């Protein structure tokens, strides 16, 4: 059960090769779906599947 | 991915489909 700075969802994280751009800090899916994030310690993208 | 939507595989799969299809074609033929 990940909190991200306000992205309170349950998932299993995995290692993503998704590549934000600079500013952006979380991915979404076609239907409005969290699909990732960036973790704001490590700049590093997790998907949440 | 969904939400408690989930998809079930079908039955027959594509190959199994091409297979009955074939036996068709070479009764047919
Ligand atoms: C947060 O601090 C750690 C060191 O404790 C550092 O490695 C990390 O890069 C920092 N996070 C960011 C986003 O710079």
């Amino acid at each position: 059960n990940f909190n991200f700075n306000g992205l309170t969802g349950t998932g299993v994280l995995t290692e993503s090769n998704k590549k934000f751009l600079p500013f952006q800090q979380f991915g979404r899916d076609i239907a409005d779906t969290t699909d990732a994030v960036r973790d704001p310690q490590t700049l590093e993208i997790l998907d949440i599947t | 991915k969904f939400n408690g939507l989930t998809v079930l595989p079908p039955l027959l799969t594509d190959e199994m489909i091409a297979q009955y299809t074939s036996a068709l074609l070479a009764g047919t033929i």
